[PDB]
C-alpha cells in the first residue's frame, strides 16, 4: 500500500499510547491498584484481574493485537519492508518450533508467540517436523527470512547445526533485505541494531571462544569483525574505542546488565529519532518500538507491584 | 472555419487530455487506500466510497470546458 | 617509485632479543612480519611481560586521560625516561589533582544550573508560604505556576481550607508556587488532583529539596553566593595545574607509547628455544639503517639485509611510493585513492606533469592567476609558520605539512596557469574595455593573443582537436602500460587483451576519420582494416565473450578529453562576458561610478570563479583517474602498506 | 478538405487517449490492492469488484466527448 | 482570423487541463492520507475535509483565467 | 491527403498511443502485485485471471477507434 | 488582437497552469504531512494549516504575470 | 510530394512509441515480481512465462496500427 | 508587432511557468519535511522559515524576467 | 517533397527511440531483480537470464517498423 | 526585430525555465535531507545551508544566458 | 532548397536522445543493484558488469539506426 | 533573418536548459545523501562533496553547445 | 540552411538535452548508492566512483552527434 496513507493511521495509533508520566506516577499503585491503573492505560481494555500472571497475559494480548495487527492498509509492496521490523518474535517462534520438533516436546507445549507467521501454520509445521516441511509451512513470500530458513532447512537436518545456521543466516538475510531497501531510516536503524546485537553477543560470549568470523555478526556499523573479535577477547579498551557511533556509550566495561541497559536505551533513542520522516516507514518503526518499550515497562512494573518490588530499580525498565 | 476550425478542436482536446490526469492521479491513491482499509473499515466503507467519488469535480469541469468550446465552435 | 625493499631475517638469544627489539624500535626503519609457524612457537609472552604490559598500558591510558582532563592534546614530544613505577608515581599526583578538581568543577556547574532553576522559584514559594507548612494540622501543595492553567486544575482540586486560602495562581509567575493548602496534613488528596490536572509541586533537589521552606531557601541563597566563587576557584586551579603538568604529561605519554609499542612488538615476535628470532622488511635504501643497528647487538646472528621476495606468490610485500622531489608534493592525488599490489606502475609522478598543463590551459586567466597568487600569499603565513592549519568550519584538520605540500603543488600549477593566461589573452577575464593589451584582431592594444574573444571561429575546432588528441595520447599510454605490466607479470591474456584494445581503438578511429571524417582514406584504409582485424584477433585469443563494448567505452573516454576544451572555452567566454559587462556598466555607463561597477563585476566574477575553479580542478583530475588510471589499474587491487616500527619521537 | 477535419480528429483522439490513461492510472492501484485482498481471502470479493469496476467512468466520458467531436467534424 | 480564435482556445483549454492535473496530484496524496487517518479514527472524518478541499484554489484561479480568455472570444 | 487526411491519421495514432499507455499503466501495478500472492496461492489462477482480464478494455476500444478513424480516412 | 492577443493569452495560460501545477505539487506532500500530524495530535492543526497554505504564493505571482499580460493584451 | 504519407508515418511512429512505453511500464514491475517468485521457487516459472506473455500485446497492437496507417498512406 | 509580440508573450509565459513548476517541486519536499518536524517538535516553528522561503526564489526570478520582457515589449 | 522525406526520418527515429525507452524501462527492474538473484545464488541466475531476456521485444519491433518506413522512403 | 528578437527572447526564457526546473528538482531532495538533519540538530546547519544553497548555480547560469540573449535580441 | 536535411537531423537527434533516456532508465536500477551486490561480496564483479553492460543493446541499436539515416542523408 | 536567428537561439536554449535539468536531477539525490552522511559524521564532508560535484559537468555540454550556436548566430 | 539549418540546430539541441536527461536519471541513483557505500567503507571509493562515472558514454556519444551536426552545418 502507501507508506504515507499507512503513516497517517500509524500516527494515530502511536499517539494512542501511554506516556512517560503515566508509568512514572503509576509506580506507587501496587497489585490491584497497579492492575487498575493499567486497566486505565491504552491496554486498559485487556486488563481483567490483578497479579503478575494476568498482567503479563494481558500485556501479551495487547501487544499481539496492537502491534501484531500491522497490515491494515499497509500491506502489499510496503509489506516486504514493514515485516522486516517484525523479525525477532517470529524468529523465536520458529527456533522453538524446530527445537521442540527435534526434541519431542509437545506441539501444545510450544507457546507459539504470535508474529510474522500464523500460529495455525506453526501448529501444522509441528506435524511437518522435517526441515523442508517446516520451511514449506513457513514459506512467506513477504518475509524472505523464510528463504534463509529453507537454506538452513536444506543446510542439514540435525537440530544443533540447523538452529546455529538458521539464527545467523536469518540475521544476515534480514540485514541484507534492509540494505536493499529504499528507506534510509530503516537501513540505518537495522544496521545499527545488527551492530549492537553483535556487541551484545560478544559481551555475553566473552570467553566463549567461538571463531570470531561466525560469532561476531556481520554488517557491523559499530564494530568490525576484528573489533568484535577483540571485544570477545580481553580488550575492554575496545569498548572505549567503540565511541563515536550512536553506540558511543561503551567505556572499558565488560558488564552485561549495564550493556543491555545501554543498548536498549540507545536503540530506543534511535528508533524514536525518525519522527521527522512521517511518510517513510520511520513512523511505523517509532510506533513499533514505542509499543514494545511500553509493553516491557508495563509488564516489569506489574511484576514489581504484584511481588512488592520497585520497577525502576533499573532505569532500563522505566519507559525504554 | 479555417485555422480556427481545427485549432479550437485541438485546444479543447488538449484541455480534456490534461484534465483527465487529475483523476488519474487522485483516484489511484484514493482507491488503493480504500481497498486496503475496506475490510477493516466497514465503519467507513460508505465513507471510503464517498472519498473515492470525491475527485470527480475536475473531470466535470473538464467536460464543461469541452462543452463550452464545442458551443464556441 | 615503489621500491621492493628487502628482508631482514635475524635470530638471537631469548634474553638478548628483548634488547634487540628495543634497538630496532629506536632505529625505526623496518616493518615487521609474523614468522609464527617457523617450526616454533611465536615467542609466547612471559607472565612478567604481560604484567609490565598491563602496567604500561594503564600508564599510557592515564596519560591520555590526564591530557584530556587538563585540556591538552596527546602531542608526542621528547619522552620522560623513568621506571614504570616512577612514571606511575609521576602520573598519580596529576591524575588525582585532575580527577578531584574535575569532579568539583562539574559539581559546582550542576549546582549553579540547579540554582538558576530553583533560587528565584524557591524564594517565591517561601514568600507564598505565609505560615509553616510543617504544622501537622495542615499541609500544602506548592504547584509551579509558570503556566496559568492552575484554575483549570482547581476544578478537580476545589477543596479549600476551612481557615483561609486554596489552590490558585501565585505571585512571581516565573517562579510561582501554588498555595494549595489543606488541613489535617491531608493535602495528599489535593496533590492527587493537582497531579491529575495542572502542574506538580515545585520540588527541589538536595538541601533545597530535603529541607523545609526556610532552611531550603537559606541553603539556596548560600549556594547562590558560593557557586560563582567555587567555579572560579576550580577553574583557576585546574588551569594552573594543567599549565604546570602539561610538559611532564606529554613526555610521559611519549615514553609510554614507545615502551608499549616495543612490548607489543615483542609480543608479535617468534621464539627460539632459549633463543629468539626476528623478521620483517625494510627498504633497500634502509639496508644501511639495518646494518648500522646491527652493531649494538654485535652478535648479529643473521643481521644482514637479505633480498626481498620474488614476485611469485608474495602478496605480503609492503609498498611505499617515495616519488622524486619534483613529483613529491603531488603524491596527495594518489594518496586519496587506493593502493597497488606490489608491481603495478605508479602513476603519481606523472600527475605533477600532466595535470598542471591542462589545468592551467582551462585556467588560462591572468586575473585568476593573480587571485590565486594572492590567496597563496595569504595562506603562506600559516604554511611557513607551522601555525594551526586546521579549520573547524568544514571539519578541516589541516596540518602545516599538508600546507607545505599543497603550496608547492599550487605554485607549480599556477606557473603553467599564468602562462596559459598570457597565451589565451585573458586578463581579469577581459580587460579589453580598459585596454585590449592581449591584442585582439579587431583592435590590438599590445602583443596579440592567438585565441581571443570570438576567435572560436576556428579556435573552437582547434581546441577540440587538441583536447581529443591529448586524450588519445594519454589513453594509448595507459593501455600500453596495462599491456606491458600484464606481460611483465606473465599475464599473457591480460597483455593480449590490452594490445587488442589499443589496436581496435586505432582501427575504429581510423575508420571514423576516414569514412565519416575528411578525405584521404587510402593510406588509412589499411590502418583501419588492421585495427579491426587486431580487435578480432584479440577476441579470438581471449576466446568467447570478451566484450568489445569495453574497448568502445574506452574510445568514448578518449573522446571525453574534449571536455577539457569545452570547459576552457566556456570559462573564457564567461569570464570575458562578465568583465566586459562590468566595464560597460562601470566606464561605458558614464565612467562616474567606474570603480564601483568594476568592483561589483570582480566580486561576482570571484563568486562564479569559486565553482569555476572547483570544476577546473576536479574535472581534469576526474578525467585522469577515471580514464588514464583506470585503464590499467591502481583503481583496483590492493597490497600491504609499510609501517616503520616505533620511531615516534 | 483542409485544416479542419484532421485537426478535429486529433483533438478528439488525444483527449480520448488521455482519458484512458487517467482511467488506467486509477485502476492500476485500485485493482492491485483489491486483487491482493481477494487472493489473500474471498471475504470482501464483492466490495473489491465494485471498487475495481467503479473507476471505469472516465474512459466512457472521454469516449463520449470524442464521439461528440467526431460528430461536430 | 482563424489564428486568433484557435490560439485563444488552445491557450485557455490546455491551461485549464494542466491546472486540473495539478489539483488531482494533491488530491491523490492528501486524499489517501485522509482516508488512512479517518479509517484509523472515524472522528476527524469530517475535520480532514477542511484541508482536503483546499487544493481547489489553483483550479478555481485557472478556471477564472480561462473564463476571461473565453470571454475575450 | 493534404492536411485533413494526414492530420486525422496522426490523431488516430496519438489516440492509439495514449490508450496503450493507459492500458500498460493499469496493467503494471496490478499484474506486478498479484504475482507474489499467486506464488503464495499457486492454485488461485481463477482470481488471477479475474484481474488479468481487466486491462483489455482500453485495448479493445483503442483498436475500434483506430478502425473507425481508418474508415473515415 | 489576432497574432498578438491570442498568443499572449496562450503564454499567460501556460504560465498560470504551470504555476498551479507547482502549487499542487507542493500541496500534495504538505497536506499529507499536515493530515498525519493533525490526526496524531490536533494540537498544532492551526499551525499546520498556516504552513500548508504557503504553496500558493507562486500561483499568485503567476496570476499577477497573467494579469499584466491581459492588461497589455 | 505529399503532405499525407509523412504525416501518416509520423503518427504511426508516435503510436508505436507510446505503445512500447506503456508495454515497458507494465513489463518492468510485472516481470520483476514474476522473476522474484520464480527464483523463490523454480516451479513458479510456469506461471511466470504466462505473465511475461502479457506485455507483448501492446507492442503487437502498436505495430499493427502502424502497418495499417503506413499502407493506407 | 503581431507575431513578434505573441512569441515574446508565449516565451515569457513558458519561462515563468517552468520556474514556478521547479519552485513548487522543491517546496513539496521542503514543506513535507517542515510539517514532519513541526509535528515532531516546536523547534520547527523557528528556522523552518529559510527552508520554506528558499522555494520562492525561482518564482521571483521568473517573474522578474517576465516583467523585464514585458517592459521591453 | 524533399521535406516529406525528412518527415519519415523524424517519424522513424522517434519510433525507434521511444521503443528503446520502453525496452529500457522494462529492463531496469528486471535487471535489478536479476542482479539480486545472482548475488543470492547462481541457481537463481540461470532462470533469471530467461526472465531478463524479455525487454528487447519492444526495441526489435520499433527497429523493424523504422526499417520498413525508411525502406519505403 | 520581429522574428529574431522575439524568438531569441522565447528561447532564453525557455532555457531559464528549464534550468529553474532542474534547480528546484535538486533543491527538493537537498532541502528535505537538510530539514531532517536540522531537526536532528541545528549544529550541522553550517554545512547544511551550504549544501542547500549551492545548487542555485544552474539558475544563476540560466539567468545569465537569458540576459546575454536579451542583449543579443 | 527547403528543409529536409533539418528534418532528418531532428529525427536522428530525437532518436539518439530517446535511446539515451532508455539506457539511463535501465542503468539506474541495474547499477544500484550491482553496487549493492559488489559491496556485499567482491566475488561477483564479473556478473555485475555482465548485467550492467546488457542495456547497451538499445544504445547500439539507436546508433545503428542513426548511422543508417546519416548514410541515407 | 529571424527565420534562422530564432531557430538558432531557441535551439541552443533547449539543449542548455535540458542539460541543466539533468544536472539538477542527479544533484538532488547526490547532495541529499551527502548532507545526510555529513550530518552523520563530519568526516564525510569532503569525501562526499567530491563525488557530489560530478553532476556539475553535465550543464557544461549544454553551455558549450549554446556558446557555439551564439557564435554561429 | 535557413529553415533547414534551424531545424538541424533544434534537432541537435533536443538530442543533447534528452541524452543529458537519461544520463542524469541513471547517475542520481547509482551515485547515491555509491555515496552510501563509500561512507560505509572508505575502501569502497575505488569501485564507487568508477561505477558512478562509468555511464557517461551516452552523454559522450550525444555530444559527438551534436558535433557531427555542427560540422555538417
Amino acid at each position: 500500500d502507501d507508506f504515507a496513507y499507512l503513516n497517517a493511521r500509524v500516527r494515530v495509533r502511536r499517539g494512542t499510547l501511554l506516556k512517560e508520566s503515566f508509568f512514572q506516577e503509576a509506580l506507587d499503585l501496587s497489585f490491584a491498584d497497579f492492575l487498575r491503573l493499567l486497566s486505565e492505560t491504552v491496554y486498559g481494555g485487556e486488563l481483567a484481574g490483578q497479579g503478575l500472571p494476568d498482567v503479563d497475559r494481558a500485556v501479551l494480548r495487547t501487544q499481539a493485537k496492537l502491534v501484531g495487527d500491522l497490515p491494515r492498509l499497509v500491506t502489499g509492496e510496503a509489506r516486504e519492508a514493514v515485516r522486516l521490523l517484525l523479525l525477532r518474535n517470529d524468529l523465536h517462534n520458529l527456533q522453538a518450533l524446530l527445537r521442540a520438533k527435534a526434541t519431542g516436546r509437545p506441539f501444545e507445549e510450544v507457546l507459539l508467540l504470535p508474529g510474522t507467521l500464523r500460529e495455525e501454520v506453526w501448529r501444522q509445521a509441528y506435524e511437518a517436523q522435517d526441515p523442508a516441511g517446516m520451511a514449506q509451512v513457513l514459506a512467506v513470500p513477504g518475509h524472505p527470512l523464510a528463504r534463509a530458513l529453507r537454506a538452513v532447512l536444506r543446510e542439514t537436518q540435525d537440530l544443533a547445526r540447523v538452529e546455529a545456521l538458521l539464527a545467523k543466516r536469518f540475521f544476515e538475510d534480514v540485514a541484507k533485505a534492509a540494505k536493499g531497501l529504499d528507506q534510509p531510516a530503516l537501513r540505518d536503524y537495522l544496521a545499527l541494531e545488527v551492530d549492537a546485537e553483535n556487541l551484545r553477543t560478544a559481551f555475553k560470549l566473552q570467553g566463549s571462544g567461538l571463531a570470531p568470523d561466525a560469532f561476531f555478526l556481520k554488517g557491523g556499523r559499530f564494530v568490525d569483525r576484528v573489533r568484535f573479535a577483540r571485544l570477545m577477547e580481553g580488550d575492554y579498551a575496545v569498548l572505549d574505542e567503540l565511541s563515536g557511533t550512536p553506540f558511543s556509550g561503551l567505556s572499558g566495561v565488560r558488564d552485561l546488565k549495564a550493556l543491555e541497559r545501554g543498548l536498549r536505551c540507545v536503540l530506543l533513542k534511535e528508533a524514536k529519532k525518525g519522527v521527522q520522516d512521517p511518510l517513510g516507514v520511520g513512523l511505523v518503526l517509532a510506533y513499533v518500538k514505542e509499543r514494545e518499550w511500553e509493553a516491557v515497562r508495563l509488564r516489569l512494573l506489574a511484576r514489581r507491584a504484584y511481588f512488592g518490588l520497585p520497577r525502576a530499580q533499573v532505569e532500563e525498565e522505566v519507559v525504554c | 472555419g479555417g485555422l480556427d476550425r481545427g485549432l479550437i478542436a485541438v485546444g479543447m482536446g488538449l484541455a480534456v487530455g490534461l484534465a483527465a490526469l487529475g483523476t488519474g492521479v487522485a483516484q489511484a491513491r484514493i482507491g488503493a487506500a480504500g481497498v486496503g482499509a475496506i475490510a477493516e473499515d466497514r465503519s467507513n466503507f460508505g465513507t471510503a466510497l464517498i472519498f473515492l467519488l470525491l475527485p470527480e469535480t475536475l473531470v466535470i469541469f473538464g467536460l464543461l470546458i469541452a462543452f463550452i468550446l464545442n458551443g464556441r465552435l | 617509485m615503489i621500491a621492493p625493499m628487502e628482508k631482514l631475517v635475524l635470530a638471537g638469544p631469548k634474553g638478548r632479543a628483548k634488547e634487540l627489539l628495543q634497538s630496532l624500535q629506536q632505529a625505526g626503519v623496518v616493518h615487521l612480519e609474523t614468522l609464527r609457524p617457523e617450526a616454533l612457537s611465536a615467542y609466547q609472552l612471559s607472565p612478567e611481560e604481560r604484567a609490565e604490559l598491563r602496567r604500561w598500558e594503564a600508564v599510557s591510558a592515564g596519560a591520555e586521560h590526564t591530557l584530556s582532563l587538563l585540556g591538552l592534546e596527546a602531542e608526542p614530544a621528547r619522552p620522560f625516561p623513568e621506571g614504570l613505577e616512577a612514571a606511575e608515581k609521576a602520573l598519580s599526583p596529576i591524575q588525582a589533582h585532575a580527577e578531584g578538581l574535575t569532579r568539583q568543577k562539574q559539581e559546582l556547574e550542576e549546582e549553579l544550573a540547579l540554582a538558576q532553576a530553583y533560587l528565584e522559584p524557591l524564594e517565591r514559594l517561601a514568600a507564598l508560604a505565609h505560615g509553616l507548612d510543617k504544622s501537622p494540622f495542615l499541609r500544602v501543595i506548592p504547584f509551579l505556576l509558570t503556566e496559568k492553567e492552575l484554575p483549570l486544575v482547581e476544578e478537580a482540586l476545589r477543596k479549600a481550607l476551612e481557615d483561609r486560602y486554596l489552590l490558585a495562581h501565585e505571585a512571581y509567575a516565573g517562579g510561582v508556587a501554588a498555595l494549595v493548602v489543606v488541613h489535617r496534613k491531608e493535602v495528599d488528596q489535593a496533590k492527587a488532583a493537582l497531579s491529575r490536572a495542572g502542574v506538580a509541586e515545585l520540588r527541589l533537589p538536595g538541601a533545597l529539596g530535603e529541607l523545609p521552606l526556610s532552611e531550603a531557601a537559606r541553603r539556596l541563597k548560600e549556594r547562590a553566593e558560593a557557586a560563582p566563587r567555587e567555579l572560579s576557584e576550580v577553574r583557576q586551579h585546574l588551569a594552573k595545574l594543567a599549565r604546570e603538568s602539561a610538559s611532564t604529561l606529554q613526555s610521559l605519554w611519549t615514553r609510554a607509547q614507545d615502551e608499549v609499542a616495543r612490548l607489543k612488538a615483542l609480543e608479535e615476535l617468534a621464539s627460539g628455544r632459549f633463543g629468539f628470532a626476528l623478521l620483517g622488511y625494510v627498504p633497500v635504501k634502509a639496508k644501511p639503517k639495518v646494518e648500522e643497528a646491527l652493531a649494538r647487538h654485535k652478535e648479529s646472528v643473521v643481521y644482514a639485509f637479505e633480498p626481498v621476495d620474488e614476485h611469485h606468490e608474495a602478496d605480503r610485500i609492503p609498498v611505499v611510493l617515495d616519488n622524486p622531489p619534483w613529483a613529491k608534493p603531488f603524491e596527495l592525488l594518489v594518496s586519496f585513492l587506493n593502493t597497488p599490489k606490489y608491481g603495478t606502475f605508479d602513476p603519481t609522478p606523472v600527475v605533477p606533469v600532466f595535470f598542471p598543463f591542462w589545468f592551467g590551459m582551462i585556467v588560462g586567466d591572468i586575473g585568476y592567476a593573480l587571485l590565486f597568487y594572492l590567496v597563496g600569499r595569504w595562506l603562506s603565513g600559516y604554511v611557513k609558520r607551522n601555525e594551526p592549519l586546521v579549520i573547524d568550519l568544514f571539519a578541516l584538520k589541516l596540518k602545516p605539512q599538508v600546507i607545505g605540500k599543497l603550496v608547492h603543488i599550487l605554485n607549480w600549477m599556477v606557473f603553467w596557469t599564468v602562462v596559459w593566461g598570457v597565451i589565451y589573452g585573458e586578463f581579469f577575464g577581459t580587460f579589453l574595455e580598459h585596454l585590449g593589451v592581449f591584442g585582439t584582431p579587431e583592435h590590438p592594444g599590445l602583443i596579440p593573443i592567438l585565441i581571443h574573444r570570438i576567435d572560436t571561429a576556428k579556435t573552437a575546432n582547434l581546441l577540440i582537436l587538441l583536447s581529443v588528441a591529448f586524450g588519445v595520447v594519454l589513453v594509448f599510454f595507459g593501455l600500453a602500460l596495462r599491456a606491458y605490466l600484464g606481460l611483465k607479470h606473465r599475464h599473457m591474456a591480460h597483455f593480449w587483451e590490452g594490445v587488442g584494445y589499443l589496436g581496435g581503438l586505432v582501427g575504429v578511429l581510423a575508420l571514423a576519420a576516414s569514412y565519416l571524417g575528411n578525405l584521404q582514406a587510402g593510406w588509412l584504409q589499411g590502418l583501419m582494416y588492421l585495427g579491426f582485424g587486431v580487435f578480432l584477433l584479440a577476441v579470438l585469443m581471449s576466446r568467447i565473450w570478451l566484450m568489445i563494448p569495453e574497448i568502445f567505452t574506452q574510445a568514448g573516454h578518449i573522446l571525453s578529453h574534449i571536455r577539457i576544451y569545452a570547459v576552457g572555452a566556456a570559462g573564457g567566454i564567461l569570464a570575458g562576458l562578465l568583465t566586459d559587462v562590468g566595464f560597460a556598466l562601470a566606464e561605458r555607463l558614464g565612467l562616474l561610478g567606474v570603480l564601483l561597477g568594476l568592483l561589483v563585476a570582480g566580486v561576482l566574477h570571484l563568486l562564479i570563479l569559486l565553482l569555476t575553479t572547483l570544476g577546473h580542478m576536479l574535472q581534469p583530475i576526474r578525467l585522469l583517474w577515471v580514464e588514464f588510471f583506470t585503464k590499467f589499474g591502481f583503481y583496483e587491487e590492493n597490497g600491504r602498506p609499510y609501517r616503520p616500527f616505533k620511531s615516534v619521537r
